[PDB]
Order: C-alpha cells, then sequence, then structure tokens
C-alpha cells in the first residue's frame, strides 16, 4: 500500500475514478468540502509491488461540499491542459454539471430549487449521448432524491431538457447501462430495482426485500444500499443490501424465475458494492465503520477473502481501470493499494 | 375463512416489560389463563403458573398502571388448574383450591383491593382446612356450584360433598355409589389402576342438574335434590360402534359446553365427533353427531369450546354458535361451528386465520413498509414490532445460550 495525504482541511466526501473516459483514466477526483480534487496515478519504478504511484496534479475550487461525483466521457487531455466534465451534488441541494480546464472553473450549469429536487439528493450519474451523425448531440445527467424523484437532465444542442418521474419512495442510487446509453437503472431505498428506457411504462421492476434467502434473516430494515451493473455490454444486474445480502441476475436466452445467485457480505455495507470493472463476478464491499474491504465472488470462489484491514473508517473506495489497484478514500487520506493477485 | 387475528401484547406502548405496581401476596404464569368479568363492568385476568404455585392476576383494560397480583402457593395444587376454582361471590374473588397435601386452601381477595394502589391487604385473605383425608382417595377434579356448596370429583370414580356450613368450614357430603360394584366382574377391579372412568368434564345445569362426561364417555346425571344418580347414557352406541378403538379421555379437558337447554359434547372419534342433544324435563335427548373437519392426520387437541348465541357471519342461516379452539403444539386453530336450524342436521364449519398479519407478511416476505439498511435499522424494526417483554425475553435466551454481538455491524446475530 501506498499512502497519500489530502490537505489538512480537506474532509473527503467521495472518491472515483475516471473509468468513463479511457483518454483520463489515471484521473482521480475527491469532492470535498471546499470542491473537487484532481490527482494522476504513475507507473513509477517503485518496486513492482505496488508499480503505481499517485501524484497530486490540482484542486478545484468550488466553495461547497461535494458528496457524489462523476467523470463524463467527454474528459480529455491536451499539451499541458486537461478539459474536465464533472456531474456532483452541493450543499445546496443544487445537481450541478463543472466543465473546466484544470483547476479552473470555465462554465458552470445548476440544477435546483423546486425545479430540482425538493429533497435530499441521494446520487447522481452521467454519459454522454451521440446522434447518428456522431457528433456531441446529448449529455444526459441521472439523479435520484428523498422526494421521491428521479431526475432525467439532458443537455442538447438547442439548450437543457428537463424531465421528472415520481418514485413510490426515496432514489437511492442510479446508474446508466454499459454500451446502452438507451437504458438505465434506478434504485428506491425500499428494496424496488427500476430498468428504464428514458428515450420511450417503464421497462422492469425487480426487488430484493422478498427474495431474501432467509436460510439467515437478513433482519426486520434491510435497506437497499446500492444497484449496478455488471459487465462491459451491462449484461448483469447486482444489487447489494446495507445488511451485506447481494444478488445477482443475468440479462442475456431462455426463460426467467429467480435470481440467478445470491449471497450475504460478512458486513454491513453502508456505501455499497462497488464492482470489478474486468471480473464480474467479482465486487468489493466495505465495512466503513471500522475500516475493512471484503472482496466477494459470486460464484462462491471467494471463500471470505478481506483485502484490506485499515485501522481507520473508511469514506469511500473505487476500483482504477487495471483491476489490480485500488483508491480508498478514508476521512483525511487516500491510499493506492496492489492486490498481487489481480496483476 | 372469515375471522383474522389480531394480537395484543397489552405492555406493547411501553419500555418496561413489567407493570411498576405489581404486589406479591404469600400463603403459608405460563400453563394455564383465563378471563373472568365482574360486577364493575372490567374482565380480571389469571395466570396459574407451570408448577400451579403461583397464581396472578391483572386487569385487562389497565395491564400497566394497574395492579398485578403474584399470590404464592405453598405447594401445587392437587391436580393443576382442575383443582382450582375462581368466582364472585359478593364483591370478592373467592378462589378454592386443593393442594396435593390435602389441604383445601380459601382465598378471599377484594374487589377493592384488585382495583386499588394498596400493596398491603387486610383481614383474613385466605384459611387452610382438611375436610377428607385425600391422601386415601386422590381426587382431581374440582367444580364450583354455590358460594356454598361444590362438588369434588376422585380418579378412582367417586363424588364427594362439600357443605359451607359457617363461612370457612366445609363438610363432606357424600354421594350414593353402586358403580364399584362392577368390580364384582372379572373385568373390572377395585385395586386396579385402570378401570377408572372418572369425571373429565362437568357442567351445573338449572342450579340443580349436575352434568358429568366420564372418560368412556358417559353421560351421567346427578340431581342434587336427591343426590342419586338419575341417568347414565353411554354417548358412543349411537354412531358406528367401532370395536376398533374409541379413545377413553385420558385426562381432564373441556368436552363440553352447554347454552340454554341444548348441549354438545366432544368426542374422540380421530378426535373428531361433536354429538349435541338437549335437556328436557330430567332427559337427556340426542339428536346428531357433527364430525369435525380436520386433516393432516387430525393432531388437533381442544383447549376450550363455547356454545353460545349467533354471529354475524356470511350466512343468515343460523340457529346457533359453537366457538371451538384446536391446539396442535404452539400453533393454533380457531373454528366456529354454525347450525343453521333447530335440527342439528343442518350445519357449516366455518374457519379463520391462525397467525396475525404482521407475522404472515414477516414469515411470506411480503412486507414492503419496514425500512432496510443498517443492523442497528434492524434492531429498531425488531425491537418496535415485537415489543419489549418478548425483545428482552429474546436477548435473555440469547446470552444464556452464549450467543453474544460480536460488533455494531454483526449480521450472523441478528440473523439469529
Amino acid at each position: 500500500s501506498n499512502q497519500y495525504q489530502l490537505p489538512l482541511n480537506v474532509r473527503p466526501y467521495t472518491t472515483t475514478w475516471c473509468s468513463q473516459s479511457p483518454s483520463c483514466s489515471n484521473l482521480l477526483a475527491i469532492g470535498h468540502d471546499t470542491g473537487i480534487t484532481i490527482y494522476c496515478a504513475s507507473e513509477e519504478q517503485t518496486p513492482g509491488s505496488t508499480g503505481l504511484t499517485l501524484q497530486e496534479l490540482f484542486t478545484i475550487q468550488t466553495g461547497l461540499p461535494t458528496l457524489h461525483l462523476s467523470f463524463s466521457s467527454s474528459c480529455s487531455y491536451s499539451e499541458p491542459v486537461y478539459s474536465l466534465f464533472l456531474a456532483c451534488v452541493c450543499q445546496d441541494n443544487t445537481v450541478r454539471l463543472i466543465i473546466t480546464k484544470n483547476e479552473t472553473i470555465i462554465t458552470q450549469h445548476v440544477l435546483g430549487g423546486k425545479s430540482g429536487h425538493h429533497n435530499f439528493v441521494n446520487d447522481i450519474d452521467i454519459a454522454d449521448v451521440y446522434s447518428a451523425d456522431n457528433r456531441l448531440a446529448e449529455q444526459v445527467i441521472a439523479s435520484v432524491g428523498d422526494d421521491c424523484t428521479l431526475i432525467i437532465w439532458r443537455l442538447t444542442d438547442e439548450g437543457p431538457i428537463l424531465a421528472g418521474y415520481p418514485l413510490s419512495s426515496p432514489g437511492i442510487s442510479v446508474q446508466f447501462r454499459p454500451s446502452n446509453p438507451n437504458q438505465l437503472i434506478v434504485g428506491e431505498r425500499n428494496g424496488n430495482i427500476r430498468i428504464f428506457d428514458w428515450t420511450l411504462p417503464w421497462l422492469l421492476t425487480l426487488n430484493t426485500l422478498p427474495l431474501v434467502n432467509t436460510c439467515h434473516s437478513s433482519g426486520i430494515a434491510s435497506s437497499l444500499a446500492n444497484v449496478r451493473w455488471i459487465g462491459s455490454d451491462g449484461s448483469g444486474i447486482l444489487a447489494m443490501c446495507k445488511s451485506g445480502a447481494w444478488l445477482r441476475w443475468n440479462l442475456f436466452g431462455p426463460k426467467n424465475l429467480l435470481p440467478n445467485v445470491q449471497g450475504i457480505s460478512l458486513f454491513p455495507s453502508l456505501l455499497g458494492a462497488c464492482p470489478h470493472p474486468r471480473y464480474m463476478d467479482y465486487f468489493a464491499t466495505a465495512h466503513s465503520q471500522h475500516g475493512l474491504i471484503q472482496l466477494i465472488n459470486t460464484y462462491e470462489k471467494d471463500s471470505n477473502s478481506i483485502p484490506i484491514q485499515l485501522g481507520m473508517p473508511i469514506v469511500d473506495f473505487c476500483w482504477h481501470q487495471d483491476g489490480s489497484h485500488l483508491a480508498i478514500a478514508t476521512e483525511g487520506s487516500v491510499l493506492l493499494t496492489r492486490l498481487m493477485g489481480f496483476t | 375463512a372469515c375471522l383474522s387475528r389480531i394480537d395484543a401484547n397489552l405492555l406493547q406502548y411501553y419500555e418496561k416489560p413489567e407493570p411498576n405496581n405489581t404486589v406479591d401476596l404469600y400463603v403459608s404464569g405460563s400453563e394455564y389463563s383465563n378471563c373472568l368479568l365482574l360486577s364493575n363492568s372490567e374482565y380480571i385476568c389469571y395466570h396459574f403458573s407451570s408448577r400451579s404455585t403461583l397464581l396472578t392476576f391483572y386487569p385487562l383494560s389497565d395491564a400497566y398502571h394497574g395492579k398485578t397480583i403474584n399470590i404464592h402457593l405453598p405447594n401445587a395444587s392437587m391436580n393443576q388448574r382442575y383443582t382450582l376454582t375462581i368466582q364472585e361471590v359478593e364483591q370478592q374473588l373467592l378462589v378454592n383450591v386443593i393442594l396435593k397435601d390435602g389441604s383445601f386452601l380459601t382465598l378471599q381477595l377484594p374487589l377493592s383491593f384488585l382495583f386499588s394502589s394498596a400493596n398491603t391487604l387486610n383481614g383474613e385473605w385466605f384459611h387452610l382446612q382438611n375436610p377428607y383425608d385425600f391422601t386415601v382417595r386422590v381426587p382431581h377434579f374440582l367444580f364450583y356450584v354455590s358460594p356454598q356448596f361444590s362438588v369434588v370429583f376422585l380418579e378412582d370414580g367417586g363424588l364427594l360433598g362439600l357443605k359451607k356450613v359457617d363461612g370457612v368450614h366445609y363438610e363432606p357430603l357424600l354421594f350414593n355409589d353402586n358403580s364399584y360394584l362392577k368390580s364384582l366382574t372379572r373385568f373390572f377391579s377395585r385395586s386396579s389402576k385402570s378401570d377408572y372412568d372418572s369425571v373429565i368434564s362437568c357442567k351445573l345445569f338449572h342450579e340443580r342438574y349436575l352434568i358429568v362426561l366420564t372418560q368412556n364417555c358417559h353421560l351421567k346425571i346427578w340431581d342434587l335434590t336427591s343426590f342419586t344418580l338419575i341417568q347414565d347414557y353411554d354417548m358412543v352406541s349411537q354412531s358406528d360402534s367401532d370395536p376398533s378403538h374409541f379413545r377413553k379421555v385420558e385426562a381432564v379437558g373441556e368436552y363440553l359446553s352447554l347454552y340454554n337447554n341444548t348441549l354438545v359434547t366432544l368426542l374422540p372419534l380421530e378426535n373428531g365427533l361433536f354429538q349435541m342433544g338437549t335437556l328436557l324435563v330430567l332427559t337427556y335427548t340426542f339428536q346428531n353427531n357433527i364430525p369435525t373437519n380436520l386433516s393432516a392426520s387430525a393432531i388437533w387437541s381442544i383447549v376450550d369450546l363455547v356454545l353460545t348465541r349467533p354471529l354475524e357471519l356470511n350466512v343468515e342461516a343460523s340457529y346457533l354458535n359453537l366457538i371451538v379452539l384446536w391446539k396442535s403444539g404452539t400453533a393454533s386453530k380457531l373454528q366456529i361451528l354454525n347450525v343453521n336450524d333447530e335440527s342439528f342436521k343442518n350445519y357449516e364449519w366455518i374457519e379463520s386465520v391462525n397467525k396475525s398479519l404482521v407475522d404472515l407478511q414477516s414469515e411470506h416476505d411480503l412486507d414492503i413498509v419496514t425500512k432496510t439498511g443498517d443492523v442497528e435499522r434492524g434492531f429498531c424494526n425488531l425491537k418496535s414490532r415485537y415489543g419489549t417483554q418478548i425483545f428482552e425475553r429474546a436477548q435473555q435466551i440469547l446470552s444464556e445460550n452464549k450467543i453474544i454481538m460480536a460488533h455494531n455491524e454483526d449480521e450472523e446475530y441478528l440473523a439469529n
């Protein structure tokens, strides 16, 4: 493990790799109480133990807390100059898209007030949509909140298009489908899981609550932590409960009648699962409060693998695109740790 | 299923799983429980403990703030609650209990005291007494008839009378019994541990007639004016006389209850026969045998039955209603037999749901509302759902069995 300190007065809230855009996949953003900081990951000589070190590049000042953070495919590099596009959520309950050239915010769009969410925003994600001619036609941001609303915010050539959709319960996560921006997934706090075609009722709703194996009772309150697609065509869906209970469904052949596989993490997962970018069957989950991280294999290859235990709480974490490195933001730092097995 | 189950834990709203006002009286409840209505329109509940050493009283409509009274007994009653009676005489709960050693204990609990704040009781609230020698001929069933009179039933088959002269003392008024003379036959002995045809159920009719059901399902009828056996019906020789097996009832239970002049009796043939005739003058006259609808082998036991005036059911064609409570382990079954007409030949069985909605939803994972997520969230969820009495009893059973919460997020614990 190598450890890289965040500035002394910087409290991290969120950590994400720029896996969404290959030109910028070595860019790391930390949303904190005064903005979003960008770091670069480089192969040093090091020892080929952790043959990867972190270089802090710069800090984008915003003046208020950043709670969720997503890079877009529009990110680019030039010589040098970084052209960034970031979706995030701020203390004023607004959802924003910030477009920068390095630390300087050259452009900013803000969706808030009554036109925005009418309660706390719980999650956000972003994807670039191109026309048939293949110019940038739209950038699309999806967000979910405690106002029982899902918001699709499309920024198009002739300007913004806003749409709201009602939910049976607070939205706790949202993510567009890989290799198919026409589809996306929305998570409700109550265990409902929506598959949605925004170009169009919405196509499908699964639910983890009634499926709990109950060989070991998952408890009275098993609030849904997370749902994410897996695979590079978005061939699968993985859902994780706060309790640690997880379930996986695949989407291809024949007729289907239950979720394909199911299990339970050793610990609660407040932050939910972070699926491996290269190995579908694998995902990571943290015991954020004691600072341990379990690695789970869906086809039970795993047998309780806990590669990571810190002596401190974990605020957030995410896989580097290479699949062997992990970046983890803790309350005062970010660690890059390399698991030798995944190399 | 026309009825549903609503479960009530009278302490559910409060944190303390026990009333602050509990008083323990001492004489020099998970085996029986019942309710009794009093002069003041209030229901008093009572419980006789597993050992039959503790009697507990508490007010149905004020369990938390009202007083629960634990009366401790020097020893257990001869034969559980079956050797115990409780009736409201005059502004008092009169409780009599034949104890194991033979003593006949009287309790007098003033109505006031049951609904007072007091933790003390004045005057003679209990009397010990030895009216008969129960060492030789052991009794097993005590039946209240009147404030001064009530009969005792014996294991060997004999009846004893018990007449109150003053206010306290009791004396044996014996009944004529020539049933014993069947000993003369090669098929019965006085000395035999079998052969007893003891009473297993008993009801008082029109203050004077005492209707008894025996282990061989004979309905004998005693006139208390005469103190003489007036009737003796063999209940079983009416329906299909099965030579294979009629289960002579091997314990005291609730095998009959009467309303006006009607009388249902529970006879065991695969545990499934409700005979019901009519009483009239004294004469008992058969009408019909109504079987039961029970399967999975028929392994339900009668808990209690109550014949009574008809209900408001989905069938207007009704004359009488029998409420029936079966049990099989800790699972229960409530049914209502509706008899349509004064002939007991047209009837219909009405079932009910024997689990509450909350329980069914929890079992069948049909609960969409309860918040999910945190391990402590599940804690609040279960705590709030179950109530403190149960939740703490469960946490008691956990630590006894050495199951201890590892950390904040021990999901393996919550499961348990």
